[PDB]
């Protein structure tokens, strides 16, 4: 799902 | 016990991470990127995820440091912040302990 380091 | 629990779900570290105190963690498996891990942290009112991700050297790394090993990724973040919205270092020992 979501995670706090997630980036293009 | 092990910081290491593979096969709880995220929404299962989100409940054993919620009875421990800030910066305590658990590093399961990932369901989103089978072959990778993340790690859950407990922040000051919830708990929040991170992906392990890995390089072409199979380093592991969560932003742009990298580690040859996840225990070495462990011991970084005990003295430098995992997130970059608030100060949280990873914890596995009470004050008292």
């Amino acid at each position: 799902s979501d995670y706090m380091n997630m980036t293009p | 016990g092990s910081w290491f629990h593979e096969g709880l779900s995220r929404h299962q570290a989100e409940n054993l991470l919620m009875g421990k105190e800030v910066g305590f963690f658990i590093i399961r498996a990932s369901q989103s990127s089978p072959g990778d891990f993340s790690i859950s942290v407990r922040h000051e009112d919830d708990v929040q995820h991170f992906k392990v991700m890995r390089d072409n050297k199979g380093n592991y790394f969560l932003w742009t440091e990298k580690f040859p090993s996840l225990n070495k990724l462990v011991d970084y973040y005990r003295t430098n912040s995992i997130s970059r919205q608030k100060q949280i270092f990873l914890r596995d020992r009470t004050r008292e302990d």
